[PDB]
């Protein structure tokens, strides 16, 4: 997009920084479900793909008015002493483009068992012989553990950063703000 | 002259166990019949505790006691080391009282850090502290915990009144019993964070609650004197000062900041260290432990 914001996390020993980035991601998700919009992207410039880590700095991508609407809401309350802020900057030129994606797999196939028996109404031995437990895929993507408001559960949502492109075209971002066609400047 | 082979110090500053009850806001001073959070089991098997459907505030209740006489050990072998330690802490307590320590402790008591996971994301939080001399309450404090941040020990008039009450306790001149109530505007239908067992939530009889040692480890987070960096903030005062979450050993004994090194340089080698290190030493003596071989 045209403008970006990097907020830096405060060094916190008594809470490990994965939990702070978890609650920051949850704050961003409830902010996007509170305000809406389809052209709001996320980027994390400090990706270490070798250790599958996201880093210390995160970057939102929106217009100027959406940025100063985001800084003018009480979602910043309670944690101003828990991170540092940024400034509405112009994107440098040139910058390459990439993705952000939540990749889930059939990590333990009991959900596939219950869906297949809610659909087929067959025997449990048929679900045992049809698909084995070897369909469990393993992922080397960075993940973030989020809770819920209605159906409360800790789940790791993986982060896949796509390949390095050169030109950004039309595309949207979902209610989780990940790339569903919309590209973000990597710099 | 050398150390004792065994040496143990009973703790002062004993907290209680903090049970949690729920109710809605604006009954913050009508909070006597509030039902408590019961824990329920949903589905592996996972225990879970949620706020009720029509309530946004949580009542957290525990009790504090201040004892005093923090220089005397509970067990000691040779008398020369004990009398040397007693005259050392006598020179410390008559040079300066417990005033900086009680100031930092009342500062940590004013902000509601003892809700560990249950503090962040809250709308409004406020504490209410009662001194109970006889069976009736004798005085009252009132602090907004959102006013005082987690980054610095600040100054205030009522905070100084609380600090002189705590220093009156630690000097041994009086008995201190404090009832601490906390409120927290969070919302309805959110999950609460009691202590985790070894998965089950820690519970008093049909009510979720908090361990005493979690409240204690919260209330001694005053060590702002780490040798390497100090932008980290305050630390729970511990010999070989470390952290189970971040996983690193501040005051590491390769440096001359380890608690036992300061102790045997002060008492045996007779080299009194810096005054904030002396405050850290007396804080570790307040914490208690096993010292010797």
């Amino acid at each position: 997009m045209d403008h970006y914001l990097d907020i830096r996390l405060r060094p916190d020993p008594e809470f490990p920084p994965a939990q702070l980035m978890s609650v920051l991601f949850g704050k961003l998700h409830q902010a996007l479900v509170a305000q809406g919009g389809d052209r709001i992207g996320v980027s994390f410039p400090d990706l270490d793909e070798s250790r599958s880590r996201l880093g210390e700095r995160l970057r939102i991508h929106a217009s100027a008015d959406d940025l100063r609407a985001l800084l003018a809401r009480p979602w910043l309350e309670g944690l101003r002493d828990h991170l540092q802020f940024g400034e509405p900057a112009v994107v440098p030129h040139p910058t390459p483009y990439r993705q952000v994606s939540r990749v889930q797999a059939k990590s333990n196939p009991e959900r596939l068992r219950r869906r297949l028996m809610r659909r087929h109404d067959l025997s449990e031995e048929e679900a045992r012989k049809r698909i084995p437990d070897t369909v469990a895929r393993t992922l080397d993507l960075p993940f973030v553990t989020l809770r819920s408001q209605s159906t409360g559960q800790h789940f790791r949502l993986f982060i896949r950063h796509g390949p390095l492109q050169a030109t950004a075209e039309e595309g949207g971002f979902t209610c989780y703000g990940l790339s569903k066609g919309g590209f973000v400047p990597w710099f | 002259l050398s150390t004792a082979s065994v040496l143990a110090f009973e703790r002062k500053l004993d907290p209680s166990d903090a049970l949690m009850s729920a109710g809605a806001w604006a009954q913050r001073d009508a909070s006597q019949e509030w039902p408590a959070v019961t824990v329920r089991e949903k589905s592996q098997t996972v225990d879970v505790a949620n706020l009720p459907s029509d309530a946004d505030t949580l009542k957290v209740r525990f009790t504090l006691r201040v004892l005093g006489g923090a220089g005397t050990p509970s067990a000691c072998n040779d008398a020369a080391y004990r009398d040397k330690l007693l005259q050392t802490v006598a020179t410390y307590v008559n040079e300066q009282g417990f005033a900086e320590l009680a100031r930092r402790y009342a500062h940590n008591l004013a902000n509601a850090r003892f809700l560990w996971r249950n503090r962040v994301g809250a709308e409004a939080v406020e504490v209410r502290i009662n001194h109970i001399r006889q069976g009736e309450v004798a005085r009252t404090w009132r602090f907004d915990a959102l006013a005082i941040g987690l980054r610095d020990f600040k100054a205030d008039a009522e905070l100084d009144a609380l600090a002189e009450l705590i220093a009156s306790g630690l000097s041994g001149s009086g008995h201190v019993l404090l009832e601490v109530v906390a409120f927290a505007r969070i919302g309805d239908g959110q999950e609460v964070f009691p202590s985790q067992e070894l998965k089950t939530l820690y519970s008093v009889r049909d009510a979720a609650a908090i361990h005493s040692q979690k409240i204690g480890n919260a209330l001694r987070t005053i060590d702002t004197w780490y040798p390497d960096e100090d932008g980290l903030g305050p630390i729970a005062v511990e010999p070989y000062g470390s952290v189970t979450s971040q996983g690193k050993a501040y005051r590491q004994p390769k440096q001359k900041l380890d608690f036992y090194t300061l102790l045997d340089n002060w008492v045996l080698r007779d080299e009194a260290p810096a005054v904030e290190q002396q405050h850290y030493v007396i804080a570790n003596l307040i914490r208690g432990g096993v010292f010797g071989e």
